[PDB]
């Protein structure tokens, strides 16, 4: 589901806090 | 039918976020739903240069394997061509990816998802939605 | 048997761009 | 059997000036040999945006029309990610539109085929050859 996804495994507060397009 | 196609802001946001929100809005959107390669690119390397590449490559997994990523085909190619070329004249900055996402949304008839308006809203053609 | 396009030499010989052809490439 | 692919400069150089030592490799790599569609649309904008551009779009419609142009898929974007984020972590970046061609180069295994060996020596698990 979307719904254990939304629930599940998070990211780390780093990932991509920047997106860094150049 | 594919309807959207979400940019990369709306990606990483829905990823560090995990929204309310989105979620319903995923849910009601589901196979309606797509990324650009272009998007996939950004969010693989996002997973890879972070402080824990492994868990965040699986998240981006598991995000992507539930929606439709869309190739960057000849036809994206060349209506990003003639966007660059459009916006060179008028002299308005848009990113790089952005363009290729808009590029390619427009040569598919897609709707862009985007957190980020203000970037997408001086494109020529632009449909976008904000689900933010 | 090697399926092939129009030749090479064709296009090389072509009348080519005009000379401000991306003069510059722009990329960012 | 693809074996190379051409990257944007190589491409403009060769639209541009015709040279010789390029004919020739040309010659003897017919149907070896591709492009990104990410140079395709670099090439799209390069036309569209000059002082000729119906001319233009011609001589490089005849260009790809002799080629094969790749679709930036999946494995280029995964492949494309993986290079960036390497490259980031080593401080030695090469622009956006070159990584993204030589991260489908590796992705399908290619050669790629540019002047520029200094930029794109430093690429992880690239292969290059310098056609001028
Ligand atoms: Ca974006
Ligand atoms: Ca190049």
């Amino acid at each position: 589901s979307w719904d254990s996804w939304f629930d599940g495994e998070g990211a780390s507060t780093d990932f991509m806090s920047t997106r860094e397009q150049p | 039918m594919l309807k959207f196609m979400l940019d990369t802001n709306t990606c990483i946001f829905t990823i560090k976020n995990k929204p309310e929100h989105i979620r319903e809005r995923f849910n009601l959107n589901t196979s309606r739903m797509c990324i650009s390669s272009i998007t996939l690119m950004e969010l693989i390397y996002g997973a890879e240069k972070s402080l824990a590449p492994e868990r965040n490559l699986a998240v981006v997994e598991g995000f992507i394997s539930r929606l439709e990523v869309l190739d960057y085909d000849t036809q994206a190619a060349i209506h990003t061509g003639q966007i660059r070329a459009e916006l060179a004249r008028k002299g308005t900055p848009v990113g790089p990816y952005d363009q290729m996402i808009a590029g390619h949304a427009g040569s598919r008839g897609l709707v862009v998802v985007t957190n980020n308006l203000r970037e997408f809203e001086r494109i020529p053609g632009i449909r976008i939605e904000d689900w933010c | 048997i090697t399926p092939v396009g129009e030749s090479w030499d064709s296009w090389f010989d072509g009348e080519g761009a005009s000379t401000d052809f991306m003069s510059t490439r722009e990329q960012p």
